[PDB]
């Protein structure tokens, strides 16, 4: 197995580049199955989970291939049979149900896998066919779907605010005939971003982050280029290996308006924030950072894609934070890393309590999560001692280069061979 | 080197026992899932079918080498084996049967086989107040509870070194010729003072006039076996106490995805402590030639008790000698075992057991009957070694001390019977 090495404690001052998108780019190479018209997609990172999508599309038909921007031309698509290793390896292959029973007529998806995130709440995923048009069927876990002619449109009561839950309805019901009301969506911004794509090809949705969204049916659409925004998970993340250290970090090429709420609150506590269009500046003048209680919660007003970020910032900072987690109340798994390093914690029901301690030792760690990979290497450049991380291939499943951007910044980072 | 775990060479051939090993082992990475697949019986939406679907995966389970080869001294405990036993997750498998009779349209019964699921494992738990007192009274309360036990086996030993001496002068008796310091002795142990025979062999009155004497030796040989081995059982102080802490689980919507699955697992957290007593310089080296076993003991007890042999007249004077011999043997050997009393040894168990459940499940807000039953397959266990005390001030060396001249007393006079 493949781990890291980081030594130090060194200093973290310089730009970084932002690369592309990792949530929003996956709705969007699903969209390309009703399309007739080759679309062009650009800004879009080598990482595992994107290189596993294009052998998955290749088996079924269709001829993709790329070298500077992204031309898939899905129209040829005639198996329908999805291989097992493709689909546990990640976790939104799910999605990819809707078209094929929308525009062809039948498909087998499997029960997807992933990181291990919680007990999979797929429980909206089918509750959202049956009420557009659909045969409730399968064989093997092969999740058969046979309808003739386009979905209905009904409205849709939903319940509670998942993640997949949006994009599935979303992706299923562009050309279907019949006005779709979305009732309590998710308006994090993943859905605004792939909802700009649909725009440009002819779909007629208006009303972005909002809880209730009125999608217009159509009968046909074409092709559309649309640039990819950066993510804005990984502007946010480099922030605080900055803070934790004590510099200034000048970030290019973001989003401010998808990183409201996060910004505002790091604003209080005594750290200089330029906003802008394509650049975000932050500083932290040497001071020392301090501990917020805010509950998460769909975007805005802090939304819950940021808890492996400041859960080392927490730590690092004084007295007494608690953040409690009401989406991912299974994905415990950076808490007991950290406290092997020297530090103290508890996790109460569905909250986290993080004190407030000075610095750590590095040692062995293990990450097997997606967004707690990030949290262990970072905090290797800041502590006194060797830290080493087992399964590092989870990192390279969002970030492209991870060891070559914290290289110019200042940190002896290195790969060691091992399979 | 032709050794399978835990040996390493030594003098000459001789195996030894790796200190840099046993107490710092090396985990390794191991990625198999236990049941990756499963079936689900019965009937759901009035349509009986039987299919396998397959679960989630990522199940990273690190674990170290059992081993149970030779112990650390002779007629002694097993050494402390690092037994680590970290599981990703807790996972155990669920053989559900949710049926539901509403209506017409709302009735199935299925039957789940083997669901398991994935939450978190609150491994950061200590309780240093709480066996602390224990061992206090304990050492406490050990001079007068048994105060009287050990006092009998001082006696014992003491009782044997006495017959012994009166033995050694029968021997010299044969040599020298003198006939009035032999039959005095065997009228002491009858009532009053007369002789059986009297003939000119000297080896007709020292079998029968020492019959009443090996009956008395035997039971000494048989009592102290009884009083060493209880002595050292003694030595296992692994007591520990524990809380309760239960887990809280939602989201669980198997097979079709329609009805909720919700409890309260209450666990058992154990946490006990356990320490040993042994000598310092007796685990150094481990020659298992010179190992007796307890059945020769039993043997040199019935050497001189025969209805039938002819050792009397074949070469006597190698056979009553030769006996001394094997007796310093054994003393030698149990007088390690009191010689520098200190503290080597100590473990600190933690595992995690199961006890009641008490789990639900509902459906879109409906009260469904519950008939299921959970096992425990994965489970969490912990067995590290420690080298360290707290309180040392009432010790067992000054005790034991007193029991070594006892034991070099006798074994110096085995060896100054000559022939």
């Amino acid at each position: 197995m493949d781990k890291f090495r980081v030594q130090g404690p060194t200093k973290l001052q310089g730009e970084v580049t932002i690369s592309g998108a990792k949530n929003a780019a996956l709705p969007i190479l699903f969209a390309a199955l009703l399309a007739e018209e080759p679309v062009e997609i650009q800004n879009v990172p080598k990482l595992k989970d994107v290189d596993t999508s294009m052998k998955l599309l290749s088996q079924l038909g269709a001829k993709v291939e790329r070298n500077g921007s992204v031309h898939i031309d899905a129209r040829d698509v005639n198996v329908f049979c999805a291989p097992y290793d493709l689909v546990k390896t990640m976790r939104a292959s799910i999605w990819a149900l809707g078209p094929l029973v929308a525009r062809f007529g039948q498909g087998q998806v499997s029960l997807p896998g992933g990181c291990t995130i919680g007990a999979r709440p797929v429980d909206l995923h089918i509750s959202g066919l049956e009420q557009l048009g659909a045969t409730i069927k399968l064989e093997e876990g092969y999740v058969k779907a046979s309808v003739d002619g386009r979905l209905k449109g009904a409205h849709i009561v939903m319940d509670k605010v998942s993640v997949g839950a949006t994009v599935t309805i979303m992706c299923a019901a562009t050309l279907a005939e019949g006005t779709t009301i979305i009732e309590n969506a998710a308006r994090e911004p993943e859905i605004v971003d792939t909802a700009n794509f649909l725009i440009t090809l002819g779909a007629k949705i208006s009303g972005q982050g909002t809880d209730r969204i009125v999608i217009e049916g159509v009968e046909r659409l074409g092709g559309g280029v649309y640039r990819v925004l950066p993510d804005r998970i990984e502007t946010g993340t480099f922030l605080v290996a900055a803070a934790i250290s004590r510099g200034k970090i000048i970030c290019r090429n973001a989003q401010p308006d998808t990183l409201d709420a996060v910004l505002a609150k790091l604003r209080d506590a005594g750290a200089d924030i330029e906003v802008g269009e394509d650049w975000i500046s932050l500083d932290m003048h040497g001071k020392r950072p301090k501990a917020v209680n805010v509950r998460t919660a769909p975007h805005p007003a802090f939304p819950t894609d940021m808890q492996a970020q400041f859960t080392l910032l927490n730590l690092v900072a004084e007295g007494t934070g608690f953040i409690t987690e009401t989406v991912f109340e299974n994905r415990f798994m950076h808490v007991p890393e950290l406290s092997r390093m020297g530090a103290h914690a508890e996790i109460e029901s569905n909250t986290v309590i993080c004190h407030g301690v000075e610095k750590l030792s590095g040692a062995q760690v293990m990450a097997t999560d997606l967004r707690a990979s990030a949290s262990l290497v970072l905090a290797g450049c800041i502590a006194e001692g060797t830290t080493v991380v087992d399964r590092i291939y989870h990192i390279d499943r969002g970030y492209e280069r991870i060891e070559d951007k914290l290289r110019a910044l200042g940190a002896n980072i290195e790969r060691v061979k091992g399979e | 080197p032709k050794l399978p775990r835990g040996l390493r060479f030594g003098a000459d051939n001789e195996i030894l026992n790796d200190f840099q090993e046993l107490w710092f082992p090396d985990l390794f990475i191991e990625s198999s899932d236990t049941h990756p697949w499963y079936t689900l019986k019965g009937r759901v939406l009035n349509a009986h079918l039987d299919d396998r679907l397959p679960n989630v995966g990522g199940r990273q389970v690190r674990r170290t080498p059992h081993r149970v080869t030779v112990p650390i001294a002779s007629s002694g405990l097993r050494p402390v084996t690092t037994v680590q036993y970290d599981p990703a997750a807790l996972s155990f498998l669920l053989n559900a049967r949710v049926d539901w009779d509403f209506g017409n349209g709302d009735s199935a019964n299925l039957v789940i086989n083997d669901f398991l699921f994935r939450t978190f494992a609150p491994k950061e738990f200590d309780f240093s107040n709480s066996l602390v007192p224990r061992y206090t009274q304990a050492f406490s309360a050990f001079n007068a509870k048994y105060g009287t036990m050990i006092g009998e086996g001082l006696e014992t030993i003491k009782y044997l070194g006495l017959l012994l001496r009166r033995l050694r002068e029968g021997y010299r008796a044969v040599k020298r010729g003198d006939l009035r310091a032999l039959r005095r002795v065997i009228q002491s142990y009858h009532n009053g003072k007369w002789k059986p025979a009297t003939a000119g062999n000297l080896w007709l009155e020292f079998r029968y006039g020492l019959m009443p004497l090996f009956y008395d030796i035997r039971d000494v040989m048989l009592d102290w076996q009884n009083r060493h081995d209880k002595i050292q059982r003694l030595l296992r102080f692994s007591v520990g106490h524990g809380e309760d802490y239960v887990v809280e689980f939602d989201n669980l919507y198997p097979a079709v995805a329609y009805f909720k699955l919700k409890g309260e697992i209450t666990l058992e957290r154990r946490h006990r402590h356990g320490i040993s007593y042994a000598n310092r310089e007796g685990y150094a080296v481990f020659d298992n030639g010179s190992l007796r076993p307890v059945s020769d003991w039993k043997e040199l007890a019935t050497a001189f008790i025969n209805p039938h042999e002819v050792a009397w007249e074949l070469t006597p004077y190698s056979f009553v000698v030769d006996w001394f011999l094997n007796v310093g043997d054994i003393l030698a050997q149990q007088g390690q075992l009191y010689h520098n009393i200190d503290i080597v040894d100590g473990f600190d168990r933690r595992d995690i057991r199961l006890k009641s459940f008490t789990i639900k499940g509902e459906r879109n807000g409906r009260p469904v009957n519950v008939s299921a039953s959970l096992s425990a397959v994965d489970l969490f266990y912990s067995r590290l070694h420690t080298s360290n005390l707290p309180f040392a001030t009432l010790d067992l060396d000054t005790t034991f001390s007193s029991f070594k001249h006892v034991l070099d007393s006798i074994f110096l006079l085995t060896q100054r019977v000559k022939r």
